[PDB]
């Protein structure tokens, strides 16, 4: 229901969903983000939420999750390709004022000074 | 006027099965896909809480999901027979969770009301709780 | 383990919803297409068959559907409230039915029979029918 | 969950059906058929199932209804364009002693004449 694309350059970490972010599949990008985290030299985080057809609570989490993670290290997190739905649920809560949406991977790495 | 009723194991890989087997429920009404999507978000949320929650990721829980179909209306109702619900007046308070360790967002009860035309939160500390949001 | 359990309203409307979702639910098996649609025929013969001949097409009757899977089983029990079977012995011979008005055949039992590796019944007149069906 | 398109040619009505044919939807096509039936003059018919994703005992239980009204006029019950799974009942209902089955639907008309 849920996969995922992970890409490090310089010192940012792209991370691609592909189907229903939701609960379930929400521990995956868990382990394998933190899991990354632990092993890796991450300032920055780019999440592609292009290929997202589901998006529920237990997928924010997710992300602020990441978000305090990267806030820790004073880098930033930048969202991109955000379909209506999941656009949303961003405002619902007030995310709105928390992370960097941007409309898709090379503005997002633009934002971030990425060469 | 037409009714259906799914109940099911309290694993976290049923969760997809049940909002998808109610929009399978609630589509005959041929409705606007953000409101099939706001349905699934929503029952997504609920059971999410039910699982997680009342019954403490317990997978001998039973989360137990009804669709009521009537004049056009829907009466879609969520139950558990686990821990309920100490405070329904700190708990709908926006942003409130118990389970912070658990990356939990404390968005659930939020999402309901702004997809949901009417949401009536019913609880019972150890009786369970049922939640009934209805969208018209 | 894992299970689930699905009552709907007796109206062939939800026939095609109750096949697909008892499916669904059992794609957590990764089964195949002769696996998967066996399963499926078996089930709205199961299905239909206490919408017509136990609830006689009275909208207000209620289908039950269990599909228990443990190990590699899927135990499927379709059940009624209706009015039952007076003989078994009779019924569970091929192509008999008691309805040559609607057309039918007498095949359910026997489908039910070779799509699946048991098809116990047990009804009592007017106390319903539960096909307890199985398969591996 | 059914899509049904009919075709006289002649003396011989061709039933193309697509999608579904179970208890609620053998209702619709048991219900479109009898109209030409009555309407026109059939002696035989060519039912192509090519289209068809499912079936349960419903659909051999209206097939074989039509095939008795065309008994009657002394014709042909032609079922083409047939997926295993459905031959899979025609072969445990023995429904093929009474209908006969043909590679495609122009195989179907060579049988009925044309
Ligand atoms: N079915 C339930 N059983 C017990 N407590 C519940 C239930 N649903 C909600 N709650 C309580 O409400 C809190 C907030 O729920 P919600 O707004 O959905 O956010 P979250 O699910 O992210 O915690 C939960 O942490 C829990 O304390
Ligand atoms: N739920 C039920 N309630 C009462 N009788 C039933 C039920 N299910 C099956 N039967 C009996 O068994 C007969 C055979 O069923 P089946 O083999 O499915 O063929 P059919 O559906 O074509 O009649 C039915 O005609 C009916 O008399």
């Amino acid at each position: 229901s849920l996969a995922i694309d992970l890409e490090v350059k310089q010192d940012v970490l792209i991370v691609r969903l592909s189907g229903e972010l939701d609960h379930h599949t929400a521990e995956e990008l868990r382990e394998q983000v933190t899991d990354v985290l632990e092993n890796r030299a991450i300032r920055h985080i780019v999440l592609n939420l292009g290929q997202l057809t589901f998006m529920d609570s237990s997928g924010l989490g997710v992300i602020l999750g990441r978000y305090k993670q990267i806030k820790n290290v004073g880098g930033q997190m930048v969202v991109c390709a955000v379909s209506p739905a999941v656009k949303r649920l961003f405002d619902m809560s007030g995310l709105f004022k928390i992370i960097r949406v941007e409309a898709d991977e090379q503005f997002a790495l633009q934002a971030l000074g990425v060469a | 006027r037409n009714e259906m009723h799914l109940q099911f194991s309290a694993r976290s890989e049923n969760e997809s099965f049940a909002r998808v087997t109610v929009a399978a429920f609630v589509a005959q009404l041929d409705p606007t896909m953000d409101e099939l999507t706001e349905i699934k978000t929503v029952v997504s949320e609920a059971v999410t809480n039910a699982i997680i929650h009342g019954y403490n990721n317990d997978p001998n829980g039973i989360v137990s999901i009804s669709v009521i179909i009537e004049d056009g209306v829907v009466h879609l109702t969520v139950r558990d027979e686990g821990v309920g619900i100490p405070d329904i007046e700190e708990a709908r308070q926006p942003l409130f969770t118990t389970k912070p360790e658990l990356e939990r967002s404390g968005m659930g009860f939020t999402i309901m009301e702004n997809f949901m035309d009417e949401v009536i939160v019913e609880s019972e500390v150890n009786k369970g709780t049922t939640v009934y949001l209805k969208k018209h």
